[PDB]
């Protein structure tokens, strides 16, 4: 099942007692994403095997 | 901490322009155990 998903990339940590549903690409490198993954931009959200 | 606290107070006043130069506390009105990261606000318009 792939309905169980989690965020692996983020800018920083989280404050306590809150939920983040930011479904946006994350900048994994110096390359600006600008809405396109390309390079150095992986989707932080993925499921489990 | 994911809590919106809204405290209200009503006072019969007669001063025209400035804030009255008096003191009065504020009793809590509603507690909101809900978590959002609101950073801005606006006031609605009336006709």
């Amino acid at each position: 099942n792939y309905n169980y998903l989690y965020r692996l990339f983020r800018k920083s940590n989280l404050k306590p007692f809150e939920r983040d549903i930011s479904t946006e690409i994350y900048q994994a490198g110096s390359t600006p994403c600008n809405g396109v993954k390309g390079f150095n931009c992986y989707f932080p959200l993925q499921s489990y095997g | 901490d994911g809590y919106f606290k809204i405290y209200s107070k009503h006072t019969p006043i007669n001063l025209v322009r400035g804030l009255p130069q008096g003191f009065s506390a504020l009793e809590p009105l509603v507690d909101l155990p809900i978590g959002i990261n609101i950073t801005r606000f606006q006031t609605l318009h009336i006709s």
